[PDB]
């Protein structure tokens, strides 16, 4: 049955406002003219003014930027001294722009690991979190990278971190408590898969007994 | 490029009021903005980072809002230390880009310029050169202008300005004129006037020599 | 406390390079990155680059790769720019400053001036003048080594001066200087500017004797 696909509009688009979207039309306005209008949260229920019509013509415009991480769709119903048709669903649907950037779930992550562990062991796990659509764009695929590392000895790379997960493992021998009891590292969460924004963090590592 | 919009570039105030100074952004940014404030003699200053995070041992009288493309600082109760020139800068993407700035300068009462001509010296003279200065000092507000007429004609060439910043011990503005002749072009006229045009006047300020 | 310290400033002619230095102290040297800013005289701040000190990774913007170079030296927690096919318009400030994204701290800044002039030394020149207030004030032309010095009366009189800021005219620099004393029905006092330029080794008195 043939009804309106649903309607993509992407958020923080420029002027000029109004802007058109989609027109409606009933074809009861073959005898006599018909009245347009929508009702629903953007035009009648808050938020309000952000989706309108003109009676006249039946054009569906919006008149203000969107934001996909506030309200990711909307949800219309249209129109027609009488009511002409029994109400139209019309979807609206917020398309994503990468406009967060990735945060960690905290400013500094501590950790522990033991003297002498052998490489690959697990050490730790840095999280962070991004706002964008990531189902439908990579706006939001987050790729862990150690920036730096601190002391450089025994060796420059005590430490890696992997990529997707951003657990931190131990790659060389050499810990040792006596000499070098603390390890810093600044973390960073690059979205776009790591080629895109990006914040920063702290790997606070103990060496134990 | 996140290119920044930094609005107004001059304010004047007074102690104890409250000014805001606004950045748009032609991206998106989220909240990532930053303020700085510059002062001679000092190293920048940050104020506020991420849109509204007062920085350490800055007092809280300083606070960001706004986040996407419309940023504000406000500065609330001035002290004399607030006025000074202000920038911001979007952290949220390379290449990092900053606004043209705002200076935040004094109010202070009108005041019309003390203007001084002075004709070229003897050894100046000696030299093959001949500039005679014209002083506009300790006026307010700042907006002059200059003319030079010589003997009642007006001349736009060989006219060198130097503008100070505003005065710390009396918040007024001073300027320097002078235009640059050789005794060839010099001695075939006889009167040489500037004459200033500024807000206390109705009628500019002309002070002539022979 | 987190210091950052430039070196001093340069002049050199056009076509020639330049290394400007920045030492921190006062934090972990390599958990932040450093970041290098032009300032041209009345135009605003512009980001040239940054470096990450652990690893000498850069990031350039892009109208500054060719004419940048960043590096850096961990054992003397120092960053290094250079400039490369110098010409006027590189002349500007140039600030280091700590900072993945904002910068917390900065460097007093190094002044770079690209010029193909000569040292030469200032021609003073006095400008002599009545109301109860009188103003008098010297001429500082034709110099290039900016900057210059000028006192009034070995500085004892310092009240009512105004030392106005240099003026490019033809590769050279141009100042003057006013003072302005409420001399009084005594004999007017003698009055001299003493200007002081250093690069030039120059000491000059120029006593205002009115006309
Ligand atoms: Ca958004
Ligand atoms: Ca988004
Ligand atoms: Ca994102």
């Amino acid at each position: 049955d043939w009804v309106i696909p649903p309607i993509s509009c992407p958020e923080n688009e420029k002027g000029p406002f109004p802007k058109n979207l989609v027109q409606i039309k009933s074809n009861k306005d073959k005898e006599g003219k018909v009245f347009y209008s929508i009702t629903g949260q953007g035009a009648d229920t808050p938020p309000v003014g952000v989706f309108i019509i003109e009676r006249e013509t039946g054009w569906l415009k919006v008149t203000e930027p969107l934001d996909r991480e506030r309200i990711a769709t909307y949800t219309l119903f249209s129109h027609a001294g009488n009511a002409v048709e029994d109400p139209m669903e019309i979807l609206i649907t917020v398309t994503d722009q990468n406009d967060n950037k990735p945060e960690f779930t905290q400013e500094v992550f501590k950790g522990s690991v033991m003297e002498g562990a052998l490489p690959g062991t697990s050490v730790m796990e840095v999280t962070a979190t991004d706002a964008d659509d990531d189902v439908n764009t990579y706006n939001a695929a987050i790729a862990y990278t150690i920036l730096s590392q601190d002391p450089e000895l025994p060796d420059k790379n005590m430490f890696t971190i992997n990529r997707n997960t951003g657990v931190i493992s131990v790659v060389t021998t050499g810990l040792d408590r006596e000499s070098f009891p603390t390890y810093t590292l600044v973390v960073q969460a690059a979205d776009l898969q790591g080629e895109g924004l990006s914040t920063t963090a702290t790997a606070v590592i103990t060496v134990t007994d | 490029d996140v290119q920044i919009t930094q609005s107004p570039s001059y304010l004047a105030a007074s102690p104890g009021e409250t000014i805001t100074i606004n950045c748009r952004t032609s991206k998106n940014i989220s909240k990532y903005l930053a303020w700085y404030q510059e002062k001679p003699g000092k190293t920048n200053k940050l104020l506020i980072y991420s849109g509204y995070t007062l920085q350490s041992g800055i007092p809280s009288r300083f606070s960001g809002s706004g986040s996407g493309t419309d940023f504000t600082l406000t500065i609330s109760s001035l002290e004399p230390e607030d006025f000074a020139m202000y920038y911001c800068q979007q952290h949220n993407e390379y290449p990092y880009t900053f606004g043209g700035g705002t200076k935040l300068e004094i109010k202070r009462a009108d005041a019309a310029p003390t203007v001084s001509i002075f004709p070229p010296s003897s050894e100046q003279l000696t030299s093959g050169g001949a500039s005679v200065v014209c002083f506009l000092n300790n006026f307010y507000p700042k907006d002059i202008n200059v003319k030079w007429k010589i003997d009642g004609s007006e001349r736009q060439n060989g006219v060198l300005n130097s503008w100070t910043d505003q005065d710390s011990k009396d918040s007024t503005y001073s300027m320097s004129s002078t235009l640059t002749l050789t005794k060839d072009e010099y001695e075939r006229h006889n009167s040489y006037t500037c004459e200033a045009t500024h807000k206390t006047s109705t009628s500019p300020i002309v002070k002539s020599f022979n | 406390e987190v210091q950052l310290q430039q070196s001093g400033p340069e002049l050199v002619k056009p076509g020639a390079s330049v290394k400007i230095s920045c030492k921190a102290s006062g934090y972990s040297f390599t958990g932040y990155f450093m970041n290098w800013v032009k300032q041209s005289h009345g135009k605003s701040l512009e980001w040239i680059g940054r470096i990450n000190p652990y690893n000498g990774d850069t990031f350039y913007k892009q109208r500054f790769k060719g004419k940048a170079t960043l590096t850096v030296d961990k054992s003397s927690s120092t960053v290094h720019m250079d400039l490369l096919s110098l010409t006027s318009e590189d002349s500007a400030v140039y600030y280091c400053g700590r900072g993945n994204y904002y910068f917390d701290y900065w460097g007093q800044g190094t002044t770079l001036t690209v010029s193909s002039a000569k040292t030469t030394p200032p021609s003073v020149y006095p400008l002599a003048p009545t109301n109860s207030m009188v103003t008098l004030g010297c001429l500082v032309k034709g110099y290039f080594p900016e900057p210059v010095t000028v006192t009034w009366n070995s500085g004892s009189l310092s009240s009512g001066v105004h030392t106005f800021p240099a003026v490019l005219q033809s590769d050279l620099y141009t100042l003057s200087s006013s003072v302005t004393v409420p001399s009084s029905p005594r004999p007017s006092e003698t009055v001299t500017c003493n200007v002081a330029h250093p690069a030039s080794s120059t000491k000059v008195d120029k006593k205002i004797v009115p006309r």
